[PDB]
């Protein structure tokens, strides 16, 4: 299970960074610790760390500014492993849109 | 009389067999005689049936081949016997699935005059056996664990409504389902049982301990607290039986977190071969396709009805629609009423002919009783009843035990089954197969007239000359009261016109034994007297109980038969202190009428309680005896010798009355002029006339001279003119010594003396 | 000199039921001054006053059909037990229990019944068993009351029961079951035909039944599926012989089966176990009040040359017969009846001038003291 509202980072922001998008809420948290390992094509794959998410807490977080007109949307996933190295909850494919600036 | 108590034959003491009963069977075609025990199983008794023969003046004995074989406890074994074949039927005890209670019946094989086998029988789903139109021709448990879970993420709310489908299930379970054992165990975090196995023999208490159960957060450890249910409490350590089918119910959230053990680790374990597995998903969490997944890995390989929600408390029938049981109708309850399931079928037997048996049935509708008359070449038989028909209240008739004894009456037109009803109106009563229309049913003929008395458990018909009639019939009553339980037995003359029935005699022990039970063990021994006419023989298994040292006590009484019937008193009695120590219940089974000992007259058996004694029997000689005298007729004042002869003969003769008769003795005396104050003859030889004893020789004959003479002193003169008479008395001396044959006896119901006469010459125109 | 006879106190009869309120004879001290071939007399009463001490086993089924006739024995018990205390003073009440052997025909053998004979598995409920001593005779009543009030029923397969077996035991276990020799009543409950030797058979049981003790420590007849049941005249033997009178307290249905008991058992009475409850405990109080004592007057040796004799009379003008010895008897005592003697004393010759003696009732706490004084020389 999870709990993640829409999606979307907006076109070549002001730095500095990082900065905090949405959260990728897991479910089991209440027993405790469901680490995180965001991956796909714009985390762990070129272009690469665009998007990077602390490992306990769950905050999605921009590195660098943007722009849609390069690229229309970064697809994502998230491994979300407990303390003892197994599986909890399976990914679920987040999928943001750089909203266009109408340039 | 007949019976050589002298020299009996005894199994050996203590050891195999164990001797239930006794009977001998002869071979029509061979002449070989065989003395049949039967015995219970023990992990020394090779079988129910051994054959024991007499060599080198030993029983021995060795064990029957295909007869069945008993397994676990004794029940029952029924040997009967005809010049037909014998009959051998084991009570034995079958469970059918999901019944909680057993049905016993009969397994029955008859062998032919030769102990080999012919036919096969057994008696379960009689239903099928049965044909109504037959002519009568007369001429494990369950164990069910729940694993709940009480890990957290789960709010108090589930877990009280968990709470109630656990309570809901278990009570269904108990009421429906009889074999069911529960098991309980808790999750969170650490594995804690609940209650165990042990505690489920306890409705209540398991009951109570449902609702009080607290959670404990924490983890959801599923794959270790299976792990644990299967090594902790399907294990014999904690009460699980071996062959009981064992369930589970997960009742979990299929939220599996932090667990050491692949959860395919465990349902893919040796173990959890053949363990069933139901699934059920507390509270509502299954957003997601791995919470369906884990649960259906849980639940067992045919999804369907083996994952549900707790709101349907239905989930778990197919358990309590497989697992429901059946009773037999007992002592208060409702129930299956009984028809065939405790019939006891071949509790007695009767062979008819070469392919019909009849085997009695004691405990058929409530113990009723019946007999099924058994056709073992087709395998199909006819039930034979009383008729409940007449009155709708078949009640007054349950608890009769039609069928404790069954016998068969040779009437001049047709035979008439017999079947003994020991607990008829609480006297007793004997039944007659009569047949009207299309119909044939036992009727009441005979009623006892105690309470608590068994009349009818022992029937005994007597063909008193060997003519194919049946001329009598002895009623056993073996439990009649007067002061303790001594014991009568009936003799019913039987009407050659009519058929009926009618009392001649009624027969009691000894005086003196108040616990005698005789009438218990009858049979009619043939021919013992080497007379043509049929003896009887009756048993007192408890006379001398606790008499003495109590080193051994029982009796059997033989009634030799007569031209108008039963004798009135018995011929002898056989003690069981005068036979052999150690004997006890002497007298319970009887049979004889064979030769069994190595010569033409007839043996008896009697077996005890754990032994079998064989008597042989002897000759019995009646003599001829004449005589003569010179001068023929006493002269006018004769003075002179009066010389006698007397010869001895025998009138009836065997190869075993010539074996035995040349080693006792023969002692006679002589009386002369029998009855009057003063005798007119002397005895020139006072210590001869008077008394003889003399040694038989060879052939028939032994003949003695001997000398009279007239009295000393004066001659009489008040009675010169009359006959005298002399009167010879004969008895017959046996030693004790080791005379290999069986020796001699005089007949009992033969006078032992013969009286002659001297006449005297008178002095008138015709001397004599 | 001549004699003299004379009473030195006095006391009166009275219907009390513990010794202190009772009294059995005459008054307590007399006086006789004997001389050579002049006899004396004196004169002595007795009464009953108290009541005899009694044992009661109490013999309950405990099989299913008994689960609706239960309250009724259990009132029964505590209706008995009130009557019979408000008599006597010493009276002692056990319990006992059967159900039937366990073989096959009779009860069943799966192990899962065997456990728990019921029909349902929510029933309190007991295994089966042949009999099983709960109680030994004993006078705490709240201790009868409180275990009879704790039983529950067993199971079975056959509407006969296999109470002749209890019985058997009750008459022959004497040495625990707890009889103390004084006068015995069992009251035998039931609602169904009893089985007899010979049913046994459709079991297996080959073995007839003995006359001994088989129970163990903790009072279960544990050899029963051994034996055969006892036979009717086994059971009225050993009844007989151990001095028992059976009170069989019966339902309305078993009643004809067992009334034909009645008459073989001689001393018996049978009764209908009704919703009352009153008539079978005027029964255990006529059994009760048949016990009759014959009383006799014990003395003490007499000094040299002294005699003595007795004479007696009972209800009416009626004596004994017998001289002598036998007239210091007298026969047919019941609760509350009285008997008269008249004892004589006699000196053939003196040797010391003061002497005493005693005499009493048979085996009786009170007793009477005679003061003698013999003489030879003259006044
Ligand atoms: C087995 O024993 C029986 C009984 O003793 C034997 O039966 C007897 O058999 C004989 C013939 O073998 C029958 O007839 C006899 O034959 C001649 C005249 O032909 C004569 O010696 C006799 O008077 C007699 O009639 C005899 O009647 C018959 N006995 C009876 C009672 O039926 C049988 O033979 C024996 N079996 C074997 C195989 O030895
Ligand atoms: C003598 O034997 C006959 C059978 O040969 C007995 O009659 C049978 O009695 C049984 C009693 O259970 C009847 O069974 C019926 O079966 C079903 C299933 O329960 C149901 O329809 C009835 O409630 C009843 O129980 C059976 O119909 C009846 N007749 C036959 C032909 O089998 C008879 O009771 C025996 N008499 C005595 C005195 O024992
Ligand atoms: C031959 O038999 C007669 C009886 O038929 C025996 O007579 C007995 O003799 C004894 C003394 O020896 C007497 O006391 C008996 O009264 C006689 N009669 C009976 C019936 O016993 C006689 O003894 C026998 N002869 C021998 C040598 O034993
Ligand atoms: C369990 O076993 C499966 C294969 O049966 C494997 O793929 C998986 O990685 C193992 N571990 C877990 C946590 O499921
Ligand atoms: C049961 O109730 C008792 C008090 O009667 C309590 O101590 C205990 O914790 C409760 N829980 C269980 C599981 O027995
Ligand atoms: C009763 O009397 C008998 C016979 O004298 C004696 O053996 C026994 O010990 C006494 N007591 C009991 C309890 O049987
Ligand atoms: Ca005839
Ligand atoms: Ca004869
Ligand atoms: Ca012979
Ligand atoms: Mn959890
Ligand atoms: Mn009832
Ligand atoms: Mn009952
Ligand atoms: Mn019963």
């Amino acid at each position: 299970d999870w709990v993640i509202p829409p999606i979307s980072c907006p076109e070549n922001e002001k730095g500095p960074f990082p900065k905090n998008l949405v959260q990728i809420k897991s479910n089991k948290d209440k027993e405790g610790k469901v680490f995180y390992s965001i991956t796909g094509q714009g985390a762990d794959t070129p272009p690469v760390g665009v998007f990077i998410i602390e490992r306990e807490t769950g905050w999605l977080k921009v590195t660098e500014p943007l722009d849609r007109e390069r690229i229309a949307t970064y697809t994502l996933f998230s491994h979300a492993v407990s303390s003892n190295g197994n599986a909890v909850e399976d990914p679920m494919e987040i999928l943001i849109t750089v909203t266009d600036q109408n340039d | 009389f007949n019976v050589d108590v002298a020299r009996p034959w005894l199994t050996p003491k203590g050891g195999a067999p164990f001797v239930l009963s006794s009977l001998l069977h002869q071979d029509p075609s061979t002449n070989q005689t065989w003395l049949l025990v039967t015995s219970p199983r023990t992990k020394r008794t090779p079988g129910p049936l051994h054959r024991c023969s007499l060599v080198q003046d030993e029983i021995l004995c060795h064990p029957v081949e295909h007869v069945p074989i008993p397994k676990g406890r004794h029940r029952g074994v029924t040997v009967v016997r005809s010049h037909h074949g014998v009959l051998i039927c084991i009570q034995v005890l079958v469970r059918r699935p999901h019944s909680l209670s057993s049905e016993l019946t009969g397994t029955c094989s008859l062998l032919g005059p030769d102990l080999r086998p012919q036919a096969q029988a057994n008696f379960f789903d009689l239903e099928n056996l049965l044909d109504p139109d037959a002519r009568v021709d007369t001429g494990a448990g369950t164990e069910i664990a729940i694993i709940l879970d009480g890990s957290g993420s789960i709010d108090p709310p589930d877990f009280q409504r968990a709470k109630d489908f656990i309570s809901n299930m278990m009570r269904n379970f108990y009421e429906k389902c009889f074999e069911c054992n529960f098991a309980l165990v808790q999750y969170g975090g650490v594995i804690q049982t609940e209650f165990d196995l042990r505690d489920s023999q306890d409705v209540m208490a398991s009951l109570a301990r449902v609702q009080n159960i607290t959670q404990v957060g924490s983890v959801t450890k599923t794959a270790s607290a299976m792990q644990h249910v299967l090594d902790s409490i399907f294990t014999s350590s904690h009460g699980s039986r071996r062959k009981a089918s064992k369930v589970m119910v997960v009742l979990t959230d299929g939220g599996i977190f932090e667990d050491p053990l692949n959860l395919t680790t465990v349902i893919n374990s040796p173990k959890m071969q053949g363990v069933e597995r139901f699934a059920i998903g507390v509270g509502e969490e299954f957003k997601s396709a791995r919470t369906a997944r884990e649960l259906n890995l849980i639940a067992s390989d045919p999804d369907e009805t083996h994952a549900f929600k707790v709101t349907n408390y239905m989930a778990l029938d197919g358990l309590l629609s497989k697992l429901r049981y059946n009773i037999i109708s007992m002592e208060g309850t409702v129930g299956d009423a009984l028809h065939y399931q405790l019939a006891q079928i071949g509790f007695s037997a009767q062979i008819l002919d070469e392919r019909q048996v009849l085997l009695g049935a004691v405990g058929a509708f409530d113990w009723s009783g019946g007999a099924l008359l058994y056709d073992t070449r087709s395998r199909r038989g006819r039930f034979l009843n009383q008729t409940a028909a007449a009155a709708a209240d078949a009640e007054a008739a349950q608890y009769s035990y039609l069928g404790y004894a069954v016998a068969v009456l040779h009437k001049t037109c047709s035979l008439s089954y017999i079947a003994g009803a020991p607990r008829y109106k609480h006297h007793g009563a004997v039944f007659e197969l009569q047949k009207e229309g299309r119909e044939a049913s036992f009727l009441p003929v005979l009623e006892g007239e105690q309470m608590g008395s068994y009349f009818g458990s022992e029937l005994c018909p007597v063909d008193i000359d060997m003519d194919g009639s049946t001329d009598f019939l002895l009623v056993a009553a073996p439990f009649y009261h007067v002061h303790g339980e001594e014991g009568r037995v009936y003799v019913y003359r039987l009407s050659e016109q009519d058929g009926s029935f009618s009392l001649a005699r009624i027969l009691s022990g000894h005086p003196g034994f108040t616990n005698a039970r005789f009438g218990f063990a009858m049979a009619a021994m043939g021919d013992l007297s080497q007379d043509k006419l049929t003896d009887v023989a009756i048993g007192a298994p408890l006379e001398g109980f606790g008499a003495d040292d109590g080193a051994s006590f029982g009796s059997v009484y033989i009634y030799n038969g007569h031209w108008d019937g039963l004798s009135a008193s018995p011929s002898q009695r056989i003690r069981a202190s005068t036979v052999a120590p150690g004997l006890q219940y002497f007298g319970m089974s009887m049979a004889g009428g064979f030769d069994i000992s190595g010569d033409g007259l007839a043996d008896i058996t009697v077996g005890t309680l754990g032994q079998a004694v064989v008597f042989r029997s002897r000759p019995v000689v009646r003599l001829k005896v004449s005589m003569a005298f010179t001068p023929s007729a006493l002269p006018i004042g004769f003075n002179g010798v009066v010389n006698v002869r007397l010869c001895f003969e025998i009138s009836s003769v065997t190869t075993a009355s010539e074996s035995g008769l040349r080693e006792a003795l023969l002692n006679f005396t002589l009386d002369v002029d029998v009855g009057k104050q003063r005798r007119r003859l002397q005895c020139s030889d006072v210590r001869s006339c008077l008394g003889c004893l003399r040694e038989w020789s060879s052939g028939s004959q032994l003949c003695e001279d001997l000398l009279l003479m007239p009295t000393e002193g004066e001659l009489c003169e008040e009675d010169c003119f009359s006959n005298a008479s002399v009167k010879v008395s004969y008895q017959l001396q046996t030693p004790e010594g080791q005379t290999d044959h069986p020796q001699p006896i005089l007949d009992r119901y033969t006078e032992p003396f013969a009286i002659f006469q001297l006449p005297y010459e008178k002095a008138c125109k015709n001397k004599l | 000199p001549r004699g003299q006879q004379e009473v030195l106190q006095d006391q009166p009869l009275s219907q009390g039921a513990r010794g202190e309120g009772a009294t059995q004879l005459a008054p307590q001290r007399v006086r006789v001054t004997l001389r050579p071939g002049e006899p004396q007399q004196l004169q002595v009463r007795f009464l009953r006053a108290e009541g005899y001490p009694v044992d009661l086993y109490y013999l309950m089924d405990l099989s299913y059909s008994m689960k609706d006739d239960l309250e009724r024995v259990r009132q029964l018990g505590h209706a008995l037990l009130v009557r019979l205390q408000e008599v006597t003073h010493s009276v002692r009440i056990g319990f006992g229990s059967f159900v039937d052997k366990t073989v096959l025909p009779f009860v069943s053998t799966v192990p899962s019944k065997l456990r728990h004979p019921c029909p349902t598995r929510l029933e309190r409920c007991q295994s089966p068993f042949s009999f099983h001593h709960v109680l030994s005779l004993t006078g705490d009543a709240q201790a009868f009351e409180r275990e009879v009030g704790r039983q529950s029923v067993s199971g079975n397969l056959d509407s006969p029961e296999g109470g002749f077996d209890a019985i058997l035991q009750a008459a022959l276990c004497q040495e625990q079951i707890g009889w103390r020799n004084v006068s015995r009543l069992l009251v035998f409950t039931s609602d169904d035909t009893f089985h007899t030797a010979g049913d046994g058979k459709l079991g297996g049981i080959f073995m007839p039944s003995d006359g001994h003790c088989h129970l163990d420590s903790n009072g279960l007849y544990s050899r029963s599926t051994e034996f055969d049941y006892p036979s009717v005249g086994q059971v009225a033997q050993a009844l007989s012989a151990a001095n028992i009178q059976p009170i069989f307290a019966v339902t309305s249905a078993a009643l004809p089966v067992y009334q034909e008991l009645s008459k073989l058992i001689p001393k018996s009475a049978v009764g209908e176990l009704s919703e009352d409850s009153s008539n079978v405990v005027q029964l255990i109080m006529d059994a009760y009040n048949s016990l009759s004592s014959t009383v006799t007057l014990e003395h003490s040796s007499l000094p040299p040359g002294v005699h003595i004799s007795y004479e007696s009379q009972c209800e009416g003008p009626e004596k004994r017969e017998g001289k002598a010895e036998d007239r210091g008897q007298c026969n047919h005592v019941r609760i509350n009846q009285t008997v008269t003697f008249w004892v004589s004393l006699q000196a053939t010759h003196c040797l010391p001038e003061p002497h005493l003696l005693r005499l009493r009732a048979l085996g009786f706490s009170e007793e009477l003291i005679v003061e003698l004084h013999t003489l030879c020389d003259c006044n």
